[PDB]
């Protein structure tokens, strides 16, 4: 639906699946103080 | 062909036409002892040599020179002397500590000492020289000393015209030096040096610039004030970097450090005291003994180094300060004993004069530019040479002090 | 980091401190890119010009801290490594280039809400976030800003460090610098005439470059602080490791080693 594995799990391990989300934000819809400011440079 | 370089002293007959007899450290790893006594030699006469010499010019006055050159020169008119002229070469040079066997043939183990300093320095270092020793041609020279000068010396004393040609032989000289040296020397011999009563002339220069084996960076160097001696300030081009290098705080507050050049068999050895202790007074109270004591408590750390880029070109007439320290004979017409080097005839024959020349270049270098990253290594120490410091340059494993001096002034 | 600011609790769960067990030091930064492996620089582990070779035995790494020096109970997790790999042609004789190194953990750490694997980037991912003008995140505990004398223990931040900084055009990079560059660099960081600034210092290396996607809302790591001159030095910039150009030889370590 949005994240396609790469690496077999049997050898890398797990949380690729789930990699890039935090637990204390995207997770809980929260953004930091300055993650907009990355987004805004995305022409 | 006859290899000196691999070459033993029966291979070849070459013992001097007079021999001379007179009334702890762990020997390095691949070494021939006598080499080494030799080497060991070159040390005790080079702190007595440079005292002298330190104690003749002005403190604001920077001073370069290789007691090593200087050494291996007379050690070829010590091939030919006699009597109270060997004598005193021998006590001088302090060869009259080594063994019976090395002493003979001292020149034999000079060029051995030699061939492993060339071959090290070389690898990636830049050192380059010009030797020789020149007669009046109107003279007969020795042939068997010749052919054992050219082997053992690299060249074989060079007949020019002094009575009638002085200054022109003075030209052919300096030209000659320069040639050797690609411009890098020049104007061994001054004018006035040279006159029509000139017999013997010892000429021996050398030059260095090796590779740093860590360099440091052109857009680190900036402009910044030089303390020097007398009061003044001065402004030099302060070259910086960190790096890994053997440091020490001995004495009184004295800095050591040791930057090697590619290969880690040739360094240079910076001595820095503190802003209150005068250059003066630790060029009195240092001896080899201390240095090499110095140079074994060296410890290895991330440090900072602040050095000026500088140049010395120091030249000079070795005669002075060598009577000084007792070597007379050689220079007198009416004493002097040097049958050996003229062939049978009469022979009156002396040393006019002696003349010596050694150039330091030091920049960044010493080709891709090295960069090294941003892990935490943080500087333990700093190193900031901006005031008056001794330099040494030595081959580690031997200990053999290959040049020496004193960087008083290196700005404009 | 030079000109950041303190990171907000768990605002980089993959970020993991590097230290050589003794005499203990920190000595660089790293990413956490699953629950057994960690991603880093090489010139971290191993430069022969000082004689470092650092090897598992060396080694440890803390998982998931925030302050740089106070013990955090329940929070902060300790791992040996049972094995690194070095990238067989970074080059340390000259520009550092493929800098990167790979760390495999005696035991899988667990994740919270504190330890977390960041992504490492697809072609595409890649193609379209790493863009000239396009602002990624540096983080670590480094040097606070460039200093000339002797330095133990000067300028560290209390906390984990953060600023953003936009990639660099590859001819803006060449000319600001007489390193031969590679394609397996980048840069980052503002020109002159951008009167904001920031960089990577001493004690940053190894540290993850991170960009968020717009796509699918992700943390990809897509570069590993490598080099730079000094620290935020005006007309420099700071050089990267490349992580998706070497996604291939990472792969290659991964399942060939993880077995
Ligand atoms: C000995 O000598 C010594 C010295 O000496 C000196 O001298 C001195 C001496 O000394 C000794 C001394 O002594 C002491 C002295 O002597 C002396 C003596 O004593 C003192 C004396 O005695 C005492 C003597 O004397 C004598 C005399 O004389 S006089 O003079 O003195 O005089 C005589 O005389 S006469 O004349 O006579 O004769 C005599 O004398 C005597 C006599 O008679 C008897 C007598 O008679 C009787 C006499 O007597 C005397 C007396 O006295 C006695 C005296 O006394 S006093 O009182 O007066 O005196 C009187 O009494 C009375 O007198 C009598 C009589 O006299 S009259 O004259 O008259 O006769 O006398 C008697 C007397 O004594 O004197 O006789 C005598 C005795 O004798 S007797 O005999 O018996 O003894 O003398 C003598 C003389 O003088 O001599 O002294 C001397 C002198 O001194 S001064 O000072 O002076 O001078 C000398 O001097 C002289 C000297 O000098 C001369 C010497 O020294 C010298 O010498 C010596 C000797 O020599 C011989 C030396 O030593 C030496 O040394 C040496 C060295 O050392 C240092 C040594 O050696 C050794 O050791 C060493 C060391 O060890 C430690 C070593 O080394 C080492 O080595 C090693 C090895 O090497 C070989 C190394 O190692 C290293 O390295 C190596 C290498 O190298 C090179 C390595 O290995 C290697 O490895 C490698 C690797 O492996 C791992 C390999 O390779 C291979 O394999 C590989 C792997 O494979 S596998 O299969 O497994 O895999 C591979 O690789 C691979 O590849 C692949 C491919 O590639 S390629 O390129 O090719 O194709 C890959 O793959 C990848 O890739 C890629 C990339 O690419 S690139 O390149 O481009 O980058 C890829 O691809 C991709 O990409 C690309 C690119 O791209 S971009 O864009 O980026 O650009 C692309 O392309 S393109 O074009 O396109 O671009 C591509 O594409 S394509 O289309 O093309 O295809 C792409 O592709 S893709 O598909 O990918 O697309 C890739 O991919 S990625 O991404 O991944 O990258 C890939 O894949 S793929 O498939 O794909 O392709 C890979 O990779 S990976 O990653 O895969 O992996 C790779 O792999 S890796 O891993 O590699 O990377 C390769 O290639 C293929 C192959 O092939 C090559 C190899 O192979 C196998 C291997 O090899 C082996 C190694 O391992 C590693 C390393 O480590 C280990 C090492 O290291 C360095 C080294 O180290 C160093 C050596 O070798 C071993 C050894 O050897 C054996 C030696 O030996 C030991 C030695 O020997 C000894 C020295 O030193 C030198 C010199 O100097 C010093
Ligand atoms: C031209 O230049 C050359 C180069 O130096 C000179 O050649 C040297 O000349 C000296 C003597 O003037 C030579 O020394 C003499 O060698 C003799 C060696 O013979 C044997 O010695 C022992 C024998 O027991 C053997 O081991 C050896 O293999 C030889 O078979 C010695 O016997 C001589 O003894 C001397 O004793 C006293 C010193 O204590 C002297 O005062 C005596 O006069 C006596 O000579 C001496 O040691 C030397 O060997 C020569 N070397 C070379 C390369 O040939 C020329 O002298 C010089 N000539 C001119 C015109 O200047
Ligand atoms: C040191 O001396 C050497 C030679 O003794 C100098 O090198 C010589 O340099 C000249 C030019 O400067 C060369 O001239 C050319 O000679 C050839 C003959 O081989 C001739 O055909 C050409 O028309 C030209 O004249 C000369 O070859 C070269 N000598 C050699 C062969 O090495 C050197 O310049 C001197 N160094 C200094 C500046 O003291
Ligand atoms: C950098 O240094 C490490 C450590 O090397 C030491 O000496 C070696 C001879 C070996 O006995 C090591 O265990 C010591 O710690 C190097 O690691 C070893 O390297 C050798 C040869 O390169 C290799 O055969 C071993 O497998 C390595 N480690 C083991 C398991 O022994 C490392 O390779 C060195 N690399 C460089 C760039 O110098
Ligand atoms: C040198 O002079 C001394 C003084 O008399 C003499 O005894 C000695 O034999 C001389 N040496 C030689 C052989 O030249």
């Amino acid at each position: 639906s949005e994240y396609q594995t790469f690496f077999n799990p049997r050898t890398f391990g797990s949380g690729e699946a789930d990699c890039g989300l935090r637990p204390l934000f995207e997770k809980k819809s929260l953004e930091d103080k300055t993650e907009r400011e990355l987004l805004e440079s995305y022409i | 062909p006859v290899d000196i370089c691999t070459a033993k002293p029966r291979d070849i007959p070459m013992n001097p036409m007079c021999i001379y007899r007179s009334p702890e450290q762990k020997i390095p790893e691949a070494t021939n002892r006598r080499v080494w006594e030799l080497s060991k030699a070159n040390s005790r006469f080079a702190t007595t040599f440079y005292q002298h010499l330190a104690d003749s010019k002005n403190d604001n006055d920077n001073i370069f020179l290789s007691p090593l050159s200087i050494s291996t020169a007379f050690a070829m008119t010590k091939l030919g002397a006699c009597n109270d002229t060997l004598q005193q070469l021998m006590e001088v040079f302090k060869f009259d500590t080594i063994s019976e066997k090395t002493s003979d043939q001292i020149h034999f183990f000079f060029a051995k000492l030699n061939c492993r300093l060339y071959r090290k320095a070389n690898k990636a270092s830049k050192l380059v020289s010009a030797n020789r020793l020149f007669g009046d041609k109107s003279l007969t020279f020795n042939e068997t000393y010749q052919d054992i000068s050219e082997l053992v010396y690299g060249a074989k004393l060079q007949p020019l015209d002094f009575k009638e040609n002085a200054e022109q032989s003075r030209a052919a000289i300096n030209k000659w030096v320069s040639n050797k040296t690609e411009g890098r020397i020049t104007d061994v011999i001054p004018s006035e040096a040279i006159n029509e009563l000139t017999v013997l002339v010892l000429v021996n220069t050398i030059y260095f610039k090796g590779l740093w084996k860590s360099k440091f960076s052109p857009e680190n160097t900036r402009k910044e004030l030089f303390y020097k001696a007398d009061g003044e300030s001065c402004s030099a081009s302060m070259m910086y970097q960190e790096g890994k290098f053997r440091y020490r705080r001995v004495a009184e507050g004295t800095q050591v450090l040791e930057l090697p050049f590619k290969g880690d068999d040739i360094t240079m050895v910076l001595i820095l005291p503190k802003p209150e202790k005068s250059l003066a007074k630790v060029e009195k109270e240092l001896t080899p003994e201390v240095l090499q004591e110095w140079l074994d408590e060296l410890e290895e750390m991330m440090l900072c180094v602040h050095m000026p880029r500088f140049r010395i070109e120091d030249g000079f007439s070795l005669k002075e300060q060598l009577q000084d320290m007792g070597l007379v004979d050689l220079f007198s017409p009416e004493k002097s004993k040097l049958p050996g080097i003229v062939a049978e005839g009469r022979d009156d024959l002396y040393v006019s004069d002696a003349f010596h020349k050694a150039f330091l270049e030091v920049n960044e270098e010493g080709t891709a530019v090295v960069i090294a990253g941003r892990s935490l290594n943080p500087n333990r120490v700093c190193f900031k040479a901006n005031r008056p410091f001794l330099v040494f340059i030595r081959e580690v494993p031997l200990n053999t002090i290959i040049f020496m001096g004193r960087v008083a002034n290196p700005c404009v | 980091i030079v000109e950041g600011s303190d990171a907000e609790i768990g605002m980089s769960p993959w970020q993991v401190m590097l230290f050589r067990k003794s005499p203990q030091e920190l000595l660089c930064g790293a990413s956490l890119i699953s629950d057994r492996w960690v991603l880093t620089a090489a010139h971290c582990l191993l430069y022969p010009p000082w004689d470092k070779n650092f090897t598992e035995n060396d080694l440890l790494v803390r998982i998931g801290k925030h302050s740089r020096t106070r013990y955090e109970r329940n929070i902060e997790k300790i791992s040996m490594l049972e094995k690194i790999y070095i990238h067989p042609r970074y080059n340390w004789r000259e520009n550092l280039d493929r800098d990167i190194a790979l760390m495999k953990l005696k035991k899988p750490v667990a994740f919270s809400d504190y330890i977390h694997p960041v992504c490492l980037p697809d072609r595409e991912t890649a193609a379209s976030l790493l863009q000239a003008g396009y602002k990624g995140r540096v983080t670590g505990w480094g040097n606070l800003k460039e200093t000339w004398t002797a330095n133990v223990g000067k300028g560290q931040p209390s906390v984990l460090q953060v600023v953003n900084l936009p990639i660099v055009e590859r001819p803006v990079c060449k000319d600001s610098t007489r390193i031969r560059i590679t394609d397996n660099m980048f840069c980052a960081g503002y020109k002159p005439d951008e009167g904001k600034r920031g960089d990577a210092c001493e004690g940053d290396a190894g540290g993850p470059f991170v960009m968020k996607s717009p796509f699918n809302n992700r943390w990809y790591q897509m570069g590993i602080v490598s080099w730079g001159e000094g620290c935020d030095r005006d007309g420099k910039y700071g050089f990267y490791t490349h992580v998706f150009r070497l996604k291939k030889w990472i792969q290659k370590v991964i399942d060939q080693f993880g077995e």
